[PDB]
């Protein structure tokens, strides 16, 4: 038995807004996400800076599901 | 050649309260955020000595952004 994957089709798309703030590596981030604790970290690991520079910030998703 | 003495306290009992939150992030990395502002007088500056001081971990793992 076989079963096709599945595309997550949230209306929205992905999308994120970085706001750098010049001082000490500090960046702001909009996004859409469900997993603003993994974004956070994995900018910073981008960055080479702490967690503690990178805030991020979530109002809605126009849809999620997972993906 | 004159003294001084001068009262330490607001006058009026209710202000003299204070909160402060704090964050440590799954990379050790510390977020400290007060009542407080910072108007050149060097308050976060002492409030990072005192986290660092009470933790036991050096400055440059904490961090205050903004009030
Ligand atoms: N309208 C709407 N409803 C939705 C979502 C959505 O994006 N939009 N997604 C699902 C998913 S998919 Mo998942 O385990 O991250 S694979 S769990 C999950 C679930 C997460 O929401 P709680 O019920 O825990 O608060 O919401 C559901 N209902
Ligand atoms: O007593 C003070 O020094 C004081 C200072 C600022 C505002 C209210 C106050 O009572």
């Amino acid at each position: 038995l076989y079963i096709g994957g599945q595309d997550h089709f949230y209306l929205e798309t992905h999308c994120t807004i970085a706001i750098p703030k010049g001082e000490e590596g500090e960046m702001e981030l909009f996004v859409s996400t469900q997993n603003a604790m993994k974004t956070q970290s994995f900018v910073a690991k981008m960055l080479g800076v702490p967690v503690n520079r990178i805030l991020v910030r979530v109002k809605r998703m126009g849809g999620g599901f997972g993906g | 050649i004159i003294p001084t003495k001068f009262g330490i306290s607001f006058t009026v009992p209710f202000l003299n309260q204070a909160g402060a939150l704090i964050h440590v992030y799954t990379d050790g990395s510390v977020l400290v955020s007060h009542g407080g502002t910072e108007m050149g007088q060097g308050l976060h500056t002492k409030m990072v000595q005192v986290a660092s001081k009470a933790l036991k971990i050096p400055i440059s793992k904490i961090y205050i952004s903004e009030t």
